[PDB]
C-alpha cells in the first residue's frame, strides 16, 4: 500500500535550516512526483515544491529560493531543505504523492511533521494520573504537562482502548510550556479489574512515558 | 498566481441533509479543481479531482461540479463522520493553490455534559504545583460555562480550557478545564468545585471533592 512518512526536527531556531526526510513505500520514486505542502496550526494549505520522478524540481516562488528538494530513489527517500527559517515557517509539513492520469493533485499524504521555529529549548513532558473517582460510567485520564514544542500523542493500553477516549488540544501556559489532558470513560465495574495505561510520546524530545492510572 | 475562494469558513448542516460548498477561482481553470477532506488530527484526503471525478474508494455521496471559475462540492446525504474541513485546490497551473477551507459543523439535539473532577496527583504535588481538572464529557451545543470555586469562592484568572472537535459518531463536544495553583495554596484550602452551566442542564451541576477526604 502506498505510504509516506515524514521525519523532522520538531524545533528549528530562527535563521537556521530545516531538514525533513519523507520515507515512502508501496511505489517507486523514479515513477511518481512527490510534493511538499505545509499548514500553519489552525490555518490553510500552502504548496511548497515538487520533485519529478525524473529528478527535476519546481518550487513556489513565495519561498524566495530558500527551499530545495532532493531524493534518493534507491532508498525511497525525498528530502526537503529550507534555509533561514522565521516565524511564518512554523507549520505542519507534509510530503504527498501526486496522481498520474502527471496531475498536480495529491492522492496520498504523509501524516505530516510539525516544525516550530523558536529559540527556546526542547522540554519533555511530566505525565500525571487523573485517577477515577472512588465516589455507572467512570472517567480517568492522564495530564501531560510542561513540554515544548508540540506535539505529543497519547494512546491508551497501546491502542487497544480507543472508544470513549478524548485527547484535548494542548494549551500554551505563560511559562512557554504546553499542557494537555487525555481522558477516557469506562464502566465502573472494570476499575478493580481492568488495567488502564496512557502511553505518551513526545518525539521532539525523543521521550516516551507510560503511566498506569489507578483508583487512589 | 490563481486565488481559490471558498465563501464560508463554516457551514452548518445536520446528518442526512444535502450540503454544497462553493469555491470560486480568480482565473478560468477549466475543470482542473480537486477537493480534499481534512478530519481533525489527520492530513487532507483527496475526494474529487478534475472537478467531478471521484478518487478511488471515495463514497458516492461526494460529488463535484463546475468548470471555468465556479465550482461546487456536494455531499448528498451528510453522515456523522463527514465532520471535517473541505478544501478546493486548482491543479490548472503552478503554483498549485488551495481555497481557505470550509468546516462543516453538525446540528444535533441537546445533550447535557457528564461532569467529572479530578484532584491533583500526589506525584505532581511533589513538584510544587497543583493542577485540578474538570471534564465536561459529550455535550451539545458548544456553549458551556465552567466556574471553579475553592472554599466556595469564585476563581478567576487561574484556569485554562480547551475543547475537542465534534465527535465523528455522536457529534458532541468535550471540554477540559484546568485550575492551576501552587502546592501551598492547594494544601491550604479544602473544597474544590467545578460548576457547570449548559443548555441541557435545568440548573448548574457541581462536582467537587474535599482535599484529603
Amino acid at each position: 500500500q502506498v505510504q509516506l512518512k515524514e521525519s523532522g526536527p520538531g524545533l528549528v531556531a530562527p535563521s537556521q535550516s530545516l531538514s525533513i526526510t519523507c520515507t515512502v513505500s508501496g511505489f517507486s520514486l523514479s515513477r511518481y512526483s512527490v510534493h511538499w505542502v505545509r499548514q500553519p496550526p489552525g490555518k490553510g494549505l500552502e504548496w511548497l515544491g515538487m520533485i519529478w520522478g525524473g529528478g527535476s524540481t519546481d518550487y513556489n516562488s513565495a519561498l524566495k529560493s530558500r527551499l530545495s528538494i532532493s531524493k534518493d530513489n534507491s532508498k525511497s527517500q525525498v528530502f526537503l531543505k529550507m534555509n533561514s527559517l522565521q516565524t511564518d515557517d512554523t507549520a505542519m509539513y507534509y510530503c504527498a504523492r501526486s496522481g498520474v492520469r502527471a496531475q498536480a493533485w495529491f492522492a496520498y499524504w504523509g501524516q505530516g511533521t510539525l516544525v516550530t521555529v523558536s529559540a527556546a529549548s526542547t522540554k519533555g513532558p511530566s505525565v500525571f494520573p487523573l485517577a477515577p473517582s472512588s465516589k455507572g460510567t467512570a472517567a480517568l485520564g492522564c495530564l501531560v504537562k510542561d513540554y515544548f514544542p508540540e506535539p505529543v500523542t497519547v494512546s491508551w493500553n497501546s491502542g487497544a482502548l480507543t472508544s470513549g477516549v478524548h485527547t484535548f488540544p494542548a494549551v500554551l501556559q505563560s511559562s512557554g510550556l504546553y499542557s494537555l489532558s487525555s481522558v477516557v470513560t469506562v464502566p465502573s465495574s472494570s476499575l478493580g479489574t481492568q488495567t488502564y495505561i496512557c502511553n505518551v510520546n513526545h518525539k521532539p524530545s525523543n521521550t516516551k512515558v507510560d503511566k498506569k492510572v489507578e483508583p487512589a | 498566481d490563481i486565488v481559490m475562494t471558498q465563501s464560508h469558513k463554516f457551514m452548518s448542516t445536520s446528518v442526512g441533509d444535502r450540503v454544497s460548498i462553493t469555491c470560486k477561482a480568480s482565473q478560468d481553470v477549466s475543470t482542473a479543481v480537486a477537493w480534499y477532506q481534512q478530519k481533525p488530527g489527520q492530513s487532507p484526503k483527496l475526494l474529487i479531482y478534475s472537478a467531478s471525478y471521484r478518487y478511488t474508494g471515495v463514497p458516492d455521496r461526494f460529488t463535484g461540479s463546475g468548470s471555468g471559475t465556479d465550482f461546487t462540492f456536494t455531499i448528498s446525504s451528510v453522515q456523522a463522520e463527514d465532520l471535517a474541513v473541505y478544501y478546493c485546490q486548482q491543479h490548472y497551473s503552478t503554483p498549485w493553490t488551495f481555497g481557505g477551507g470550509t468546516k462543516l459543523e453538525l446540528k444535533r439535539t441537546v445533550a447535557a455534559p457528564s461532569v467529572f473532577i479530578f484532584p491533583p496527583s500526589d506525584e505532581q504535588l511533589k513538584s510544587g504545583t497543583a493542577s485540578v481538572v474538570c471534564l465536561l464529557n459529550n455535550f451539545y451545543p458548544r456553549e458551556a460555562k465552567v466556574q471553579w470555586k475553592v472554599d466556595n469562592a469564585l476563581q478567576s484568572g487561574n484556569s485554562q480550557e480547551s475543547v475537542t472537535e465534534q465527535d465523528s459518531k455522536d457529534s458532541t463536544y468535550s471540554l477540559s478545564s484546568t485550575l492551576t495553583l501552587s502546592k501551598a495554596d492547594y494544601e491550604k484550602h479544602k473544597v474544590y468545585a467545578c460548576e457547570v452551566t449548559h443548555q441541557g442542564l435545568s440548573s448548574p451541576v457541581t462536582k467537587s471533592f474535599n482535599r484529603g477526604e
